[PDB]
């Protein structure tokens, strides 16, 4: 969970 | 990104890799030094 939580903060970031 | 997960991947595999032969060999040597 804290993992993938910088990937969908950057999914929600990037976009 | 999709190359950001397979570094992850790999980096904690080997990760996983030398915490698992750190932690053989202390323990190892810890029931080593038991000596009488």
């Amino acid at each position: 969970l804290a993992y993938l939580g910088v990937s969908v903060v950057l999914f929600v970031i990037a976009r | 990104l999709s190359t950001r997960i397979i570094g992850g991947i790999w980096w904690f595999f080997t990760l996983i890799i030398i915490s698992s032969y750190t932690a053989n060999l202390a323990a190892f040597l810890t029931v080593e030094r038991m000596e009488s």
